[PDB]
């Protein structure tokens, strides 16, 4: 899977 | 009722889980649509829509029995139809007909599927997915895949109702809750761009007993107000808060929450920098002349140049921008495949890759690929490699300094500090007479359309990119295939298009890399297979076509979630992405409470994994 970020997630 | 309240930062381009390979879509759909199998809290693969399954003795035929109480619901919660085996036939045919961006997961695996996609045949009845009856779906593979069941946790293998799909036409899967049907733990009550995502527990979901929150509410977060996370947590509005140790507010936060700061583990999602090897779009640049643009085009194709950038990139300084000085290394990731992703006879993948580096040159002597440290940064080595690159490039007429464009969102304050760090590190080591990193601060729309949501390689408007990959299935190929010239999911980010390798791809050796992948993929013995993939990973590190940076996880938070209640998966979309299993509580968790829970989870995970391996043998028929 293509991801962005990293940012605040779960 | 019990609610989870927090933030989200990525709006989806669509809800089309059959056509998309972007996490912006699958992170959402994980909560709305189930497939055949899912994860428990320990990363085991457990029943989802399929209550039972078998695999043939030759490994080629997988048969799944769907539970009779699974239904499709509208976004309003009304029952539409039972889930049937035909829905899996419909889903795969639609993914093929739409040329799904995730077709690499199935096109070379399912019998007849490549022929159908490429037009050698026209009859989907010749493709290896069949509804034997309403409750029984059968897949036929071209070769055995021990990781096949793990692929069922990827959304391209999820079902869709054919009547709904036909009724919706081009409206299917748009960014609108009514564009899909729901068979998973939640219904989507709100999807508002740059505003909100809201989930509501579906009371009639087959596994509603495992959904412990009634509502999940996520407010949009653009990065301009990082202190808002702790502020709203402390005000009681958020269930959790990511902490930013660089904030001026952090000293007061650490005193107030001295016993509550929790650090997560690094996970299997890996980020890395890459170069645009064939840039066509120059809307966002500091270059003003064709000579500068051609010079950068030549430099990125030069291996010594890429290695010099690699050795000049201080990962500790980069991590410090988001984690603070003391946590700077907690997020560092030094391979694309995580170093512990698989093991070879007791030795982790990363140690095997390190042993293969002995044959890729003195510049790699002694390298250690463990998470949580920086084995790349070395100014003396970077300067020496750059001197070689400069001699090679000057002979072609290349002008120095080389200007490299890197984009960042104007609102993303932490991201701006990160890119400023790489600029300072690279320019300090190599000299601004040799390399300049030009930071382009862009609006949301400009950042999206020139990067993550660009639809072709030609629209990629940058020289350096910082994206990442989450694994889709339990094999090193999920990561390493993304740069293959035939179908690599990451090719467009490198400025390349899937198909025949062009002169840029051959200049950097990606044709050779692709042939290596094909040979490794033929190996069926796991130990030998993983050793071949370790050599491929080593080749890629040496090529410096990727500059490994960071993982997800390794970050501090405050929490009112119950430790280790949620699903966990090493691969796929049914772990942390899903709000199933997650529980909330009144008390702020303490560091000591979390540590006790973590030790219990680590112990139980090994026990449960061993049991899951024993359960597997019962399914061979």
């Amino acid at each position: 899977v293509m991801v962005k970020g990293p940012g605040p997630g779960r | 009722s019990k609610t989870y309240n927090y933030v989200y930062s990525s709006d989806p381009s669509s809800l089309n889980y059959l056509a998309e390979n972007r996490a912006a879509t699958s992170d959402i759909v994980a909560n709305l649509v189930d497939g055949l199998l899912e994860n428990d809290q320990y990363g085991n693969i457990i029943p989802s829509l399929a209550e039972d399954w078998t695999v043939s003795q030759d490994g080629l035929t997988y048969t799944y029995k769907l539970r009779k109480d699974a239904k499709w619901f509208t976004s309003e919660g009304e029952e539409y139809a039972p889930v049937t085996a035909q829905d899996f036939v419909t889903g795969l045919q639609y993914a093929a007909d739409k040329k799904s961006e995730a077709l690499y997961l199935v096109q070379d695996s399912v019998a007849g599927l490549d022929d159908y996609i490429t037009g050698k045949t026209s009859d989907f009845s010749t493709v290896g997915v069949k509804a034997l009856d309403d409750q029984t779906v059968q897949y036929t593979l071209v070769k055995p895949e021990l990781y096949w069941n793990s692929k069922t946790l990827a959304t391209i293998l999820f079902p869709v109702n054919a009547d709904f799909l036909k009724s919706k036409g081009d409206d299917f899967g748009k960014a609108d809750p009514s564009s899909i049907l729901y068979n998973g733990p939640f219904l989507m009550k709100a999807l508002v761009s740059k505003s909100a995502i809201e989930y509501k527990k579906n009371p009639n979901y087959w596994d509603a007993k495992n959904v412990f929150v009634d509502d999940v509410k996520l407010t949009y977060y653009d990065g301009s107000d990082q202190e808002s996370l702790e502020r709203n947590f402390t005000a009681g509005a958020y269930t959790t808060a990511r902490l930013f140790p660089n904030s001026s507010s952090y000293e007061g936060i650490k005193e107030k929450y001295k016993n509550n700061i929790i650090y997560s583990m690094q996970n299997s999602t890996s980020y890395f920098f890459n170069f645009n090897l064939d840039r066509k779009s120059y809307n966002y640049t500091s270059k003003t002349s064709d000579i500068e643009k051609k010079s950068t085009q030549e430099a990125v194709l030069n291996k010594n140049f890429r290695q010099a950038i690699n050795f000049a990139f201080d990962r500790t300084s980069y991590g410090a921008q988001s984690e603070g000085k003391e946590g700077a290394t907690k997020i560092l990731r030094n391979l694309v495949v995580p170093p512990n992703f698989v093991s070879i006879k007791g030795k982790d993948f990363g140690e095997v890759v390190a042993s293969k580096m002995v044959n890729y040159g003195k510049e790699w002597q002694g390298i250690n690929f463990a998470d949580g440290q920086d084995p790349y940064y070395n100014p003396e080595k970077a300067k020496a490699k750059f001197a070689e690159a400069k001699k090679e490039l000057e002979a072609k007429g290349v002008q120095f300094p080389i200007h490299l464009d890197k984009t960042v969102e104007v609102t993303d304050k932490v991201g701006i500090q990160g890119v400023s760090s790489i600029k300072q590190s690279i320019e300090s080591v190599l000299g601004s007479d040799n390399v300049v990193i030009d930071i382009q601060q862009l609006t949301s729309d400009e950042f999206d359309s020139s990067g993550y949501f660009a639809q072709t390689a030609a629209q990629k408007d940058y020289d350096l990119y910082h994206g990442g990959w989450g694994p889709d299935y339990q094999d090193p190929s999920t990561y390493l295939d993304i740069f293959n010239t035939n179908s690599g999911g990451f090719l467009q980010n490198l400025g390349l298009e899937p198909g025949e390798a062009n002169d840029k791809a051959k200049a950097v050796g990606l044709d050779v890399y692709t042939q290596m992948l094909e040979e490794a993929n033929k190996e069926q013995d796991p130990a030998k297979r993983y050793e071949k993939y370790a050599d491929i990973q080593a080749w890629l590190i040496d090529s410096s076509l990727v500059l490994p940076s960071v993982s997800r996880g390794g970050t501090p938070s405050l929490r009112r979630t119950v430790p280790f209640a949620a699903a966990y998966g090493l691969t796929g979309t049914k772990g942390v992405e899903s709000y199933k299993y997650l529980k909330v509580q009144d008390k702020i968790v303490t560091t000591d409470e979390y540590a006790k829970a973590r030790e219990k989870w680590l112990k139980e995970k090994e026990e449960s994994n061993k049991k899951a391996q024993e359960e597997l043998a019962k399914h061979v028929k």
